[PDB]
């Protein structure tokens, strides 16, 4: 053989697929954002970008673990912010509820308790009446009701001054790794893709959390896209990425008021009532037009998937806890699930009715409740409708599903793959002592 | 730039050595989560210095060495290899073989030592 | 002793250099806060060896280069340097002259290491 | 075989130092202790080599120096130490002569980089 | 229904506990051991 000797490398431009810890990161710029408040080092406007000429890579977001590093991280930082301020845990107690009827529309009827009951303020055996109002769904019956999960978990205030309002959170490689990126529309999320480039940080994504229909987040280069582990499989969801958004506004159209309510020593609960003017439904009025587009995009590329001879439809998904059935955002500080019926009716603006709660069971865990405080004054928000999470049940039926967090997540990172670098190796060469 | 190199061949990539090599250094639970990050980033850097050390290769970015090609580690060209692959091609190319080679330089390294010991006891 | 050389000349203070280059490395929130000061000391001590490596200075406290002073960094004449002037006011001297020096001592070791693997390739 | 040379003599032992030298680098409570070790571990390390940087042993498992054997320190003959000695047994005959020792050593090398550069700018 | 060596062993022991801040105990009785009991009937 050719007498070519070992010859040793280093800084030897080479990977391997890994998984550790990515740091959060944001922009220079919300005093009380747990989000901000997370520090997260500003990060360098200046992308890397790095092109690479001839990679090629391959990836699977069905698999990333940047998604898993994702809902961990949210979990941690939103329990953290929970140790302090208020546990309510004297709330516990029986009450006296009414129907609250004296400044209603109908369809409200049957949404308000008055609730009056006995807490303190010292130990002092020295109780006072105290009324709130509250919404049914938080309320059960034992004229004598308990709160609904006095029976089942502790109870959280969450404390007024800490805002969750999502500013997108870019992830950052740690000294040793870096983060690969497809560039290729048409993408499917999985497999390899040429036009590899470099990441020292992702796009800023906003840590929206969502039932149903994806929110925010980002828009499909240039057709809807349909995602899937396992597309045949009637079992998997279905990720679809619309290229471009429905324009969704929702709104709690209710003047309210914010009642301090003494309940211990530096303690205050937040009770809420005499709400000023006509009550009325919440609601969201997606602009029609664009969601009928909208469908007929989605459809057509379903066809692609299940054949261009078939017909499908869209039913109003299934039954279950609202946690499941209904869409649901927070937007305003308030927790609100809207019936989606009226959106996913078709077969192959738009009034939607909500329910709003105050005893909230993170979907993460149970043997906890959160109890959002009243926001004072009334609630608009308007929001970009950017996906759709579905499921399947000759013709197909499909309905909308998710309810897993990390869908909401997956979506977004489906182009971004975590490696190692392993700068060190031999070839034969010329190179004698 | 710090991938660049990455779709280049291994006879071209080899002149991009130090920015590979430089950008490696660059109060609850996530205190205790960047920390661990920051000692592995070290640990990891240090155990390829200490090869390098051993292995008498210490202090450059290519070093040469006594212990010659043994055939069945790879048959192909040098040319073929140094033209016509990457670093990331080749390195899947010979992915295993590793310990096969290192074994052979730390050999190799202790008895060049012992050698100039005997010399300069001389 | 360790600044003992502080108000030396550049030429007088450059004898010390051991002390200064070797005295660099000597269960709730006080242990979190100690780690991370023996954290940061790691690191910036291997930072400053990862340069030397680079720039062809390993395991000496003064290395000579092949990169030329380029005049306008100073044009102080050399015994003016070296005899009335501390490390510390040289520093502060020519401290906007950084980058601009370390980016061409990398290029030249580079340079050389490949011109002594063509030559050892012969 | 980490300590296998232990019961060796010195002269036989010492081929096994790569194997001495190298198997050195290998979320509450016990998350911290583990990382002190960690650290811990990563400092002794550390000390270890820029020692023998400061020496000029740096990149060497054996390194010859300039500074002579001093009697007081031992007056045996080399060859009842290399032949009938353990490195243990030895460690503990001079175990009492440590700063005693490096101090020269870092003299010498200071002296001797001193003298290179007063060469290298002729 | 004992052997006569554990005639001594266990006691009844009735008590007050709630489920609910209202100021609304029930009665639960557990059995103990006697070493875990001590008198203050
Ligand atoms: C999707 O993105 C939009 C735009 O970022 C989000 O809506 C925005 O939500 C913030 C927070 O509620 C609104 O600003 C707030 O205005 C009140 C007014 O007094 C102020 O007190 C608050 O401190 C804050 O400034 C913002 O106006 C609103 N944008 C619009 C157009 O209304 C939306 O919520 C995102 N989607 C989801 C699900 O979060
Ligand atoms: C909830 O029930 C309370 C208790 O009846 C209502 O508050 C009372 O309103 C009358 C109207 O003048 C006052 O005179 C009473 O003093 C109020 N009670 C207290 C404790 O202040 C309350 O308005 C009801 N809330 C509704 C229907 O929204
Ligand atoms: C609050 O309103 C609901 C209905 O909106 C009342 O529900 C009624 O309860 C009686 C109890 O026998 C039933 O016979 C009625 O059919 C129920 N109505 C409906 C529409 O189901 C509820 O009783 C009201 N609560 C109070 C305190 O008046
Ligand atoms: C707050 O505490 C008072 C005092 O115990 C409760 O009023 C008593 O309710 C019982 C129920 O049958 C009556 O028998 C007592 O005569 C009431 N006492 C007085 C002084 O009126 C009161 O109902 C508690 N509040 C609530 C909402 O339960
Ligand atoms: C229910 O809402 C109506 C409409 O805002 C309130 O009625 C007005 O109350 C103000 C109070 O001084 C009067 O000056 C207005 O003349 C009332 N409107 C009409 C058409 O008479 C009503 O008071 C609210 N009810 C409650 C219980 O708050
Ligand atoms: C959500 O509310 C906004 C206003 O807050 C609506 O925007 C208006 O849309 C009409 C449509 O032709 C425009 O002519 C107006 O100029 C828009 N207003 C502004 C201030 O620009 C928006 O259409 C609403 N969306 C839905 C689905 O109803
Ligand atoms: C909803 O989608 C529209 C685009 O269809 C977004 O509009 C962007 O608004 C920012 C604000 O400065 C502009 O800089 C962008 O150029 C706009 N995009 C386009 C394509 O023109 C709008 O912000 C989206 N809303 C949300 C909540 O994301
Ligand atoms: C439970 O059994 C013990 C004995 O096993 C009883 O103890 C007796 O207490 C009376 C109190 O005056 C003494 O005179 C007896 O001598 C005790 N017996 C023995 C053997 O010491 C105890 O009283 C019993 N408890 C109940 C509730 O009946
Ligand atoms: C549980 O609470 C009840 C209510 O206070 C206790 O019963 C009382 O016991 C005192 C003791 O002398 C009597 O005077 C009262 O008349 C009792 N009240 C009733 C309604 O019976 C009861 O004993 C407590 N349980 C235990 C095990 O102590
Ligand atoms: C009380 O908690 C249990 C826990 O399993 C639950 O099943 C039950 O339905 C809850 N009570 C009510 C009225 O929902
Ligand atoms: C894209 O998804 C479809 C779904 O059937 C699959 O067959 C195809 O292989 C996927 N492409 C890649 C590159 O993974
Ligand atoms: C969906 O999963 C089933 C499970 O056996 C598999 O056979 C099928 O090929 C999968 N579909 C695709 C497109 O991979
Ligand atoms: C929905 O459209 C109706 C039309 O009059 C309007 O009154 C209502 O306020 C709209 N709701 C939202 C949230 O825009
Ligand atoms: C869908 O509409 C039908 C109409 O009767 C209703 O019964 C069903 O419960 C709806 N499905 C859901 C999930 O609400
Ligand atoms: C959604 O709207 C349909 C329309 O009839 C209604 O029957 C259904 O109960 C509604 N579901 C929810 C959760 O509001
Ligand atoms: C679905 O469309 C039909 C068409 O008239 C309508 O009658 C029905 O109520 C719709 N379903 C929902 C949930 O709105
Ligand atoms: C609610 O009613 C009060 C009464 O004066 C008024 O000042 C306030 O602006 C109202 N809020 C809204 C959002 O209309
Ligand atoms: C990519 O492959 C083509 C194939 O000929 C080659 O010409 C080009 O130079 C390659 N890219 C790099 C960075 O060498
Ligand atoms: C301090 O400055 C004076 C000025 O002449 C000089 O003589 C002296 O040696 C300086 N100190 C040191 C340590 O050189
Ligand atoms: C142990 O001591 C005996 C004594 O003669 C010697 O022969 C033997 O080689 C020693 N062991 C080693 C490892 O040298």
């Amino acid at each position: 053989a050719e007498n070519l000797w070992v010859t040793v490398y280093y800084g030897v431009p080479v990977w391997k697929d890994a998984e550790t810890t990515l740091f959060c990161a944001s922009d220079a710029k919300k005093k009380h954002n747990v989000w901000a408040t997370h520090c997260c080092v500003p990060t360098d406007p200046n992308p890397q970008e790095i092109h690479l000429e001839n990679v090629t890579e391959e990836f699977n977001m069905w698999k990333n673990n940047m998604v898993e590093q994702m809902h961990t991280d949210i979990i941690s930082l939103w329990d953290q912010s929970l140790k302090p301020c208020v546990k309510l845990t004297p709330l516990c107690v029986t009450l006296q509820c009414t129907n609250v009827t004296n400044n209603i529309t109908d369809d409200m009827r049957g949404e308000l308790k008055n609730c009056s009951f006995n807490m303190t303020t010292e130990l002092r055996d020295k109780k006072q009446k105290v009324y709130s109002l509250f919404y049914r769904l938080d309320v059960v019956q034992i004229k004598e009701y308990r709160l609904i999960n006095c029976n089942t978990s502790a109870i959280t205030q969450a404390c007024p001054k800490v805002s969750f309002e999502p500013i997108p959170i870019h992830y950052c490689a740690p000294a040793g790794f870096a983060i690969l990126k497809c560039k290729d529309k048409k993408f499917n999320g999985t497999g390899p893709c040429p036009s590899v480039s470099t990441v020292q940080c992702t796009h800023g994504i906003k840590p929206v959390v969502s039932t149903q229909l994806l929110l925010n987040g980002s828009l499909a280069e240039e057709e809807v896209m349909i995602r899937s582990e396992n597309i045949t499989n009637n079992a998997k969801n279905i990720l679809v990425q619309f290229n471009t958004p429905v324009q969704i506004n929702c709104t709690r159209p209710n003047n309210n008021t914010r009642k301090s309510i003494r309940i211990g020593p530096g303690q205050w609960f937040y009770a809420t009532g005499d709400i000023i003017g006509d009550i009325r439904q919440a609601h969201c009025n997606v602009s029609k037009a664009t969601w009928n587009e909208t469908l007929g995009k989605v459809v057509k590329q379903l066809r692609k998937h299940f054949g261009n001879n078939t017909i499908i439809r869209f039913a109003n998904s299934s039954g279950g806890d609202l946690e499941v059935t209904t869409h649901s955002f927070n937007c305003g500080g308030e927790f609100f699930y809207c019936n989606t019926s009226g959106l996913f009716n078709s077969t192959w603006s738009i009034t939607l009715p909500c329910r709003i709660k105050q005893i909230i069971n993170m979907w993460q865990r149970i043997g906890q409740a959160m109890y959002a405080p009243p926001i004072q004054g009334v609630i608009r928000c308007v929001s970009n409708i950017t996906g759709l999470i579905l499921t399947r049940d000759t013709t197909e039926t499909f309905r909308p599903g998710g309810g897993d967090m990390r869908d909401n997540w997956r979506s977004e990172l489906y182009k971004y793959k975590v490696v190692k670098i392993e700068p060190l190796g031999v070839a034969p060469t010329r190179c004698k002592r | 730039g710090f991938l660049g190199a990455a779709g280049s061949t291994m006879g071209a990539a080899s002149m991009t050595l130090t920015v590979q090599a430089r950008n490696l250094l660059s109060l609850t639970v996530w205190g205790i989560k960047q920390l661990q990050a920051r000692v592995l980033a070290v640990e990891r850097y240090l155990r390829d210095q200490q090869l390098l050390g051993i292995w008498g290769c210490s202090g450059k970015l290519i070093c040469c060495t006594n212990v010659p090609w043994n055939s069945s580690w790879s048959n192909r060209n040098l040319s073929e290899i140094w033209d016509n692959m990457t670093w990331l091609q080749w390195d899947k190319e010979i992915s295993n073989y590793t310990q096969i080679i290192y074994g052979l330089l730390e050999e190799s390294q202790n008895q060049q030592e012992k050698n100039e010991q005997d010399l300069l006891a001389l």
